[PDB]
């Protein structure tokens, strides 16, 4: 379940297919946060037209050495 | 069925449910009224 | 203390970044040579000096980083 | 006996190492040595007296000689703003050339130490100008610790120890301190000030020698018999005065001004002998109440048993408390240490507001060291009253002879009583810590108008009922007409008003959001301390989970893992953890005075009043941007004077840490290493030749936490104060 | 002639030597 | 009144390897202990100070350093086991000592042949406060 | 030695004595009780202290009380 969560994070709230554009400039994030008390402001510049928390599992770096390129299989 | 009802309200379901309703509203609450340091009606 | 020795030795003789003449320059300024061997060196150049990120990170992004400090203290 | 120590037989037949350690630590507890009398008690206390007397006078002796050999007063007193003092020198043989340079300061010819105690200050108050005053005073310093002694020797033969009922004459002893202690004493010091220093500060140099001729004032003792005394008044120093010089000096020796010195930014010398004059006569004429050998006055037992309601609100009032204090000597000390930390931290809170001593105020690190000083002495003071309460309820009370009166109604609702103290420290707590969290959440998203800034207006108000003029509030001696500033304006009302309403010294200090904080956070310690004191003492003599504790004495390790476990329930062990607590609230009572001064003497007020609100701003503003040069005073480029603070700091420390060992590993562990350790020394060849005479065990329970506290505590104030002392010190300013 | 050369050695060294060998010996003995 | 045993030296011990948990110098000059039994057969058994030793056939003779290890050793013989045992506290004079059990019963089944030691005839909420015994070297329990 | 000391609301109900790991206690005769049994601590001079005794008594307040004082080699543990 735990995995499920992080491959459906990666495809929906994330910046990954920037990121596989230019990688050593985008920095990868796969979180965001709702616009509640002001916690908005945890969303931030990461780059790619993109707003939120950047990660730092290094899921991107397996996701590209596994061969993955669309949000579709992830 | 009545042993499920029973277990339900058990002491950390019971508190949990409590809690996230009333976070619910209070979320809500501030959602609607927000930056609130007085009572601006009378 | 793994962790820290680990964390101090690689900004100071590892990291950093390269020109196209070919001059490194580490994140630190490569002092780990010279300033570990003392306590005082570990307190001053390591723990004070880098712990400037997160007690500067209200407002920004990092914020969330500025209130777990704390919270961990506590 | 047949062995150390002899006061103990118990201990002496232990054959492990134990014996030596609690041989110390139980030497000064008469009580419970073998064969103890009542006389024996009494006249061993009464020559250990006499022995710290002695000890007190040979320390202040050793401060006046050495400032006055190794020291720097000579060229101190020619200019107090731009010269800095010496304490002694340095003689280390591990000291390394670069550091020698290193610390070679003042002015001196070698290596020295500044001083910070503020003895320079107090002694040119007071009249002392060139070192042979200096070297007087500490030979006559050395003649008082030797009488000192010499007396306690004399009252321990027979044909001079005094009897039980001597020492217990207390309507003698309370007219004779308050008529001779304290009125004799303080109407000497008015004399001095008025024959010495009000002269020294007026160019003169009055000495033993001269002082038969020459008068105080221009009309000696005439006036004060004529009964006219407002001509000791009738031409005060003017407001351009100089202070050792004829400059601008008047002729007057008793005033009532109110206000600062202009130049020195501290009290009038006429103004201070006018009041231990005053306090002198008050003294005096008071000392006379109670009753003795001439067949008036009044009887302390009579007054205690006559005061009790009607209606029978208090039960039996005060009726048998004049023997429950006359027999208890831990009541008396618990008595004593209470009013005496008091008023240390009265002595705190008024020596940096109205500085007494010429040029003191400047002086910004010998304030900061004085106060907390000061502060953290009162701090220990307090949990000992307390401790002592403890002891008295568990050794000397009397249920039956104290039968329905105040003190047995103390502990008929001891459960009220520690129930509201609980509720009163949770709810401070509560909000307190709330409120920190609250403003430190909004100013992490970036939105601090969205705080909660609490404005203090009763202590606004109370500093305009004063004379303030910074809210407006025109209330009493901030109004025009009002009885209160009409009947007192010509008097000290000038001086007064002149000296709140300025905004460079740190008499009423401007307040805000962030005081109010702090001040709640201070109570919320205070109230804590006190739960933990009183309910340790409350329930001494026993509770519900062990009801017959006062048979075990005031420190014992536990009861066993009966009953579901007894760890620390001594009262002792509530000593121990209120030492803790206590450690706690003056750290945020020195930390909140610290950081207001130090952006006050450097022009940033505003910089405290926007970054006290929430706690990263302490953490950032106050303790990690006022640590660099401390940190820096050495490092791989080379070493400045600051080096022995920068070191200091490391010992602290450590320290510390080494404190948590003693107290989370506990004494189990250790006795099954040691019994591991003595195997294998008796197996190693050529060192079984070498036999121990006690057997090594591991510490005691109790032993354990008394070392662990220990090393806590002294860490806590070995690196606060180097922190403290480098960091004033290292801006001087 | 130097005082402290003097002074800040014997209480440094031979004082606390001398009333550790003392104190031992006393701590020590069966009377 | 229950002459005790004596001690039968020359009787055997278990099958041991050693270990370094036995006698030490406490054994020498102060004192030690012995311990006694019957064993119906050779078995194993858990050694007290260390590993796992071999009871022999017949009377068995062990030597402790505590009279806890002879009692905890003795418990274990006496449930686990059906085995009856008796130990003993020698002196570096070379004298033996009886010890358990006392009187030739077990202490946890009544005799009528013993006198009552530290008994007090009260309740515990009946102790005097201490203030009353203040100053002489009773204890308030000592009554 | 440590003291050990018996109150007479004892119950004789034996827990003490069979939980005393240096065998300090005993049962002895009595009248007062249904059990006609009361404890008795005639070995105090190899008690260790350790409140077995203490944790298994029933009677609110104990019956059996120790009160720790002066140490010898017996009472410390020693095997050295
Ligand atoms: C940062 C350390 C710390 C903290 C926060 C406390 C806090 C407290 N101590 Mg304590 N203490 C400490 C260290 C600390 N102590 C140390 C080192 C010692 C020496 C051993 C002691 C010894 C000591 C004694 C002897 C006593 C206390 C007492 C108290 C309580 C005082 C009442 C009060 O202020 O209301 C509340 C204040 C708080 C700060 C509570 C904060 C916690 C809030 C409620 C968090 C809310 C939870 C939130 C919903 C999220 C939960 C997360 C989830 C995963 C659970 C209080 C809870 C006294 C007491 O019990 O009072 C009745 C008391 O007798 N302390
Ligand atoms: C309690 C007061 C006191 C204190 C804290 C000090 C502290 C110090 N003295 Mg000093 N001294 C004192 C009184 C004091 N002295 C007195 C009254 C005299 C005679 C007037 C001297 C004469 C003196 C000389 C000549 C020298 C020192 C030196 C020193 C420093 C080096 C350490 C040392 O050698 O010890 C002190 C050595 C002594 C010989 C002092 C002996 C005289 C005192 C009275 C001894 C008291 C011991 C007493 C039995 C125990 C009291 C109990 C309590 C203090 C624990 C040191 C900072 C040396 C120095 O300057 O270092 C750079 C130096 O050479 N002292
Ligand atoms: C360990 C796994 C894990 C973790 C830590 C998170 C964490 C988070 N998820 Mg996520 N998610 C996961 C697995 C996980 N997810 C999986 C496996 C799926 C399906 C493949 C999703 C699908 C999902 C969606 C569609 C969304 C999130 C969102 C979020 C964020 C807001 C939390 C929330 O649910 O809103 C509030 C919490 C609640 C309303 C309570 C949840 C109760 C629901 C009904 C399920 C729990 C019932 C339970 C079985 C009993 C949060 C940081 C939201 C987000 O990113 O916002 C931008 C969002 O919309 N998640
Ligand atoms: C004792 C501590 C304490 C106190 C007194 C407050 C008080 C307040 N907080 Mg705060 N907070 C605290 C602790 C505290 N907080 C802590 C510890 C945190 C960190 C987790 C936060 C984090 C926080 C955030 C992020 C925010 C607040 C906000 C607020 C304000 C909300 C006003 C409101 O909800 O509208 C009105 C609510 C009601 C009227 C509810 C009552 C109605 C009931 C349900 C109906 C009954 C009908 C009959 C309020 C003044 C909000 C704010 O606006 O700040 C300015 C907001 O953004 N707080
Ligand atoms: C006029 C007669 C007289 C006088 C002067 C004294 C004086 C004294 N007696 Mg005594 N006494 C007397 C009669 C007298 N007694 C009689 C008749 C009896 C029999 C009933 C006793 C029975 C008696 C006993 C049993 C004891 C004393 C003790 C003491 C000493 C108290 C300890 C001390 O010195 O602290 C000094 C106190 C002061 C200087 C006054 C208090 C100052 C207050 C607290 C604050 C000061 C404020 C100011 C800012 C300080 C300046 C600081 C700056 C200079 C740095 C003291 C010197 C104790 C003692 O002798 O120890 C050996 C003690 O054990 N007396
Ligand atoms: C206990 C403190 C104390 C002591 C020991 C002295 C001692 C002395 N003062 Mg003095 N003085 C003091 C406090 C003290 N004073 C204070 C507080 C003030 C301010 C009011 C003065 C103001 C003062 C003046 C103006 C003069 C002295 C003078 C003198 C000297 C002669 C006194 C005399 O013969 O008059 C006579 C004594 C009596 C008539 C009996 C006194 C009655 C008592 C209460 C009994 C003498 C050495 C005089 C002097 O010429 O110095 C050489 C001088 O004129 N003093
Ligand atoms: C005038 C003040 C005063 C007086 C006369 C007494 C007198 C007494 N106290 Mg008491 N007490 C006081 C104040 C006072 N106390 C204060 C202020 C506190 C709060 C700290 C206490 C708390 C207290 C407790 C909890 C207890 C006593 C006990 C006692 C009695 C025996 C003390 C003893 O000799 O044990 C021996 C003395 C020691 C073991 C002191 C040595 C260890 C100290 C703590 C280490 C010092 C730190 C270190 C060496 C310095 C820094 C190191 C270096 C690197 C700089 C005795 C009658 C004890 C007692 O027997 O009950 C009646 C008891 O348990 N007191
Ligand atoms: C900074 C705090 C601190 C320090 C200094 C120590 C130190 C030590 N711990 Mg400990 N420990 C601590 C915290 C600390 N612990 C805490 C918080 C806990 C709770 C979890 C524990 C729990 C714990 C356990 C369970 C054990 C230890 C053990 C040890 C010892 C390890 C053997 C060793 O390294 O010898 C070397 C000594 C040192 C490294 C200390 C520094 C040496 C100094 C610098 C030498 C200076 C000498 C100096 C000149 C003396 C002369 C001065 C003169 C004035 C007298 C050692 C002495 C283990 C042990 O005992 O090993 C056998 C053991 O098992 N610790
Ligand atoms: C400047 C000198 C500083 C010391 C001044 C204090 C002494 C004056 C008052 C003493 C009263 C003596 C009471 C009778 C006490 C008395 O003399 O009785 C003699 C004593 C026998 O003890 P007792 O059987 O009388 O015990 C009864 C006790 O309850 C009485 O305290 O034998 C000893 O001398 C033991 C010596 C151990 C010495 C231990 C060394 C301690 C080192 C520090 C000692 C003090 C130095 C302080 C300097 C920091
Ligand atoms: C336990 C115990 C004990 C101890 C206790 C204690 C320690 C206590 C304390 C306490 C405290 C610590 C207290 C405090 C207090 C205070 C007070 C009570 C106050 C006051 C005052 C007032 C009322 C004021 C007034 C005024 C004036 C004068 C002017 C200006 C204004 C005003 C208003 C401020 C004893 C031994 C006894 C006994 C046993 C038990
Ligand atoms: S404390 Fe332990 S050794 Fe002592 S009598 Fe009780 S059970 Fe036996
Ligand atoms: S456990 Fe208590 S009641 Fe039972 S026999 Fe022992 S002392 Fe008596
Ligand atoms: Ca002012």
């Amino acid at each position: 379940l735990w995995l499920s969560g992080m491959y459906f994070h990666g495809a929906r709230f994330s910046n990954y297919e920037a990121w596989l554009n230019d990688p050593t400039h985008i920095r990868p994030s796969a979180q965001v946060v709702w616009p509640i008390v002001g916690q908005e402001i945890l969303n931030g510049d990461v780059g790619g037209g993109f707003r939120g928390i950047q990660i730092t599992s290094g899921f991107f770096q397996i996701w590209r050495a596994s061969g993955i390129t669309s949000e579709l299989q992830l | 069925m009545r042993d499920l009802k029973t277990y339900l309200s058990v002491a950390p379901v019971a508190s949990t449910l409590w809690f996230a309703a009333l976070a619910g509203l209070l979320i809500e609450i501030n959602r609607f009224f927000p930056d609130a340091l007085t009572f601006p009606f009378f | 203390v793994v962790i820290f020795h680990f964390s101090w030795k690689m900004q100071s003789d590892v990291w950093g970044s390269i020109n196209d003449q070919g001059v490194v320059t580490h994140i630190t300024g490569g002092n780990f040579a010279q300033s570990s061997i003392t306590i005082n060196g570990w307190l001053r150049d390591f723990l004070w000096a880098q712990a400037s990120q997160v007690i500067q990170s209200y407002g920004s992004s990092l914020s969330a980083y500025g209130l777990f400090f704390l919270g961990a203290h506590f | 006996a047949l062995r150390f120590p002899r006061f103990s037989q118990g201990l002496a037949q232990d054959p492990t190492t134990r014996r030596i350690w609690f041989g110390i630590a139980t030497a000064h507890d008469f009580e419970s040595h073998d064969d103890i009398t009542e006389g024996r008690l009494y006249q061993n206390i009464f020559a250990s007296h006499f022995g710290q007397l002695a000890i007190i006078f040979l320390w202040t002796s050793g401060n006046l000689f050495h400032v006055a050999w190794q020291g720097n007063f000579e060229a101190w007193v020619q200019d107090p703003l731009h010269v800095r003092p010496i304490a002694h020198a340095i003689w280390d043989p591990h000291f390394g050339q670069p550091a020698v340079e290193a610390f070679t300061r003042g002015g001196a010819l070698g290596p020295v130490n500044i001083a910070y105690s503020g003895v320079y200050q107090w002694w040119y108050t007071i009249g002392l100008r060139t070192n042979e005053d200096l070297y007087t005073g500490a030979i006559f310093l050395l003649f008082l610790s030797f009488i000192s002694l010499l007396a306690g020797w004399l009252h321990l033969q027979p044909k001079w120890k005094p009897s039980v009922s001597w020492f217990k004459n207390a309507e003698s002893r309370l007219n004779h301190h308050l008529s001779g202690l304290f009125g004799v004493s303080s109407l000497a010091w008015a004399g001095h000030l008025v024959h010495v220093a009000i002269p020294g500060s007026r160019g003169e140099y009055v000495r033993w020698n001269n002082f038969l001729s020459v008068l105080p004032h221009p009309q000696g003792l005439g006036p004060l018999f004529t009964g006219q005394w407002n001509l000791y008044a009738q031409n005060p120093d003017s407001s351009n005065h100089l202070f050792s010089t004829s400059q601008g000096a008047g002729t007057a020796i008793l005033t009532l001004l109110g206000g600062f010195h202009p130049q020195t930014q501290s009290l009038w010398l006429t103004d201070m002998a006018h009041h231990h004059l005053a306090i002198a006569i008050l003294f005096l004429i008071g000392g006379h109440m109670y009753r003795t050998n001439f067949g008036i006055g009044h009887s302390i037992k009579y007054i205690l048993e006559a005061h009790i309601p009607p209606g029978g609100r208090l039960g039996r009032g005060h009726k048998g408390l004049y023997d429950t204090i006359n027999n208890s000597i831990h009541f008396q000390l618990g008595l004593a240490l209470a009013s005496l930390g008091v008023i240390t931290s009265l002595v705190a809170q008024h020596m940096y507001s109205l500085p007494a001593y010429a040029f003191i105020a400047q002086d910004f690190t010998t304030q900061a060291a004085l106060y907390t000083h000061h502060q953290y002495i009162a701090g220990f003071i307090m949990t000992g009253a307390f401790a002592h309460g403890a002891i008295f309820f568990i050794r000397d009370y009397n249920p039956e002879q104290n039968a329905d009166n105040v003190l047995a109604r103390m502990l008929e609702h001891k459960e009220a009583i520690i129930s509201h103290l609980s509720w009163a420290s949770l709810f401070l707590g509560f909000h307190t810590l709330g409120l920190y969290v609250h403003n430190d959440v909004m100013l992490a998203f970036g939105t601090p108008e969205k705080q909660i800034l609490i404005e203090p207006i009763f202590a606004q108000w109370i500093q305009s009922a004063h004379g303030k003029t910074s809210y407006g509030f025109d209330v009493l001696l901030s109004s025009t007409n009002s009885p209160a500033l009409n009947a007192g304006r010509s008097i000290w009302l000038p001086g007064w008003l002149n000296a709140i309403n300025e905004n460079s010294n740190s008499l009423f200090l401007t307040i805000g959001p962030g005081d109010f904080l702090v001040h709640h956070a201070i109570a919320l310690g205070l109230h804590t301390t006190t739960l933990i004191l009183v309910k340790g003492a409350l329930d001494a003599r026993g509770s519900k989970l062990m009801p017959d504790k006062k048979d075990f004495g005031y420190s014992f390790p536990c009861d066993g893992p009966g009953r579901g476990g007894t760890c620390d329930i001594s009262a002792w062990d509530a000593f121990y953890l209120a030492v803790f607590w206590m450690l706690n609230t003056i750290g945020w009572v020195t930390f909140y005075w610290h950081w207001k001064h130090i952006t006050l003497w450097q022009g940033n007020v505003s910089q405290f009043n926007e970054s006290s609100t929430y706690l990263m701003g302490w953490l950032r503003d106050y303790l990690w941007l006022n640590s660099s040069q401390l940190i820096n005073g050495y490092n791989p480029f080379g070493m400045n004077s600051l080096s022995v603070w920068a070191w200091m700091f490391l010992f602290g420390h450590l320290v510390w840490a080494t404190g948590f060992m003693f107290l989370i590993s506990w004494r189990g562990y250790w006795q099954e290493l040691i019994e591991t350790l003595a195997w294998a020394h008796e197996r190693t060849p050529l060192a079984n030749l070498i036999r121990w005479r006690d057997k090594p065990v591991a510490l005691s329970i109790v032993q354990a936490r008394l070392v662990g506290l220990v090393h806590f505590s002294v860490g806590y104030i070995f690196t606060y104060a180097a922190f403290l002392i480098a960091s004033t010190s290292g801006k001087f300013g | 002639i130097n005082l402290p050369s003097l002074f800040v050695p014997l209480v440094g060294l031979l004082f606390p030597a001398v009333a550790m060998a003392s104190l031992f010996l006393h701590v020590e003995k069966r009377l | 009144g229950f002459t005790p045993p004596e001690l039968d030296p020359n009787t055997p011990s278990p099958i041991f390897g050693g270990s370094t948990g036995g006698l030490l110098r406490k054994a020498q000059v102060e004192e030690f202990y012995v311990i006694t039994w019957e064993s119906p057969k050779e078995q194993i058994f858990e050694m007290p100070t260390g590993g796992a030793a071999i009871m022999r056939e017949g009377p068995n003779l062990l030597k402790l350093a505590r009279k806890e290890q002879c009692l905890a050793l003795g418990t274990r013989l006496r449930s686990k086991y059906k085995i009856k045992y008796q130990f003993y506290r020698v002196f570096p004079s070379g004298e033996v000592q009886y010890l358990h059990p006392k009187d030739g019963v077990y202490p946890e089944k009544v005799n009528p042949g013993r006198q009552g030691v530290g008994v007090n005839f009260r309740s515990i909420g009946k102790n005097v406060s201490p203030i009353e015994v203040k100053f002489t070297g009773k204890q308030p329990y000592d009554l | 030695s440590h003291s050990v000391k018996i109150y007479d609301t004892c119950i004789g109900c034996t827990q003490c004595v069979r939980a005393c790991p240096t065998d300090v206690l005993e049962m002895i005769p009595w009248g007062g009780c249904k059990a006609k049994q009361i404890a008795s601590a005639p070995r105090t001079e190899d008690c260790v202290g350790c409140k077995r005794c203490e944790s298994a008594c029933p009677t609110d307040f104990l019956s059996v009380r120790v009160y720790l004082w002066h140490e010898t080699t017996r009472s410390m543990g020693l095997a050295y």
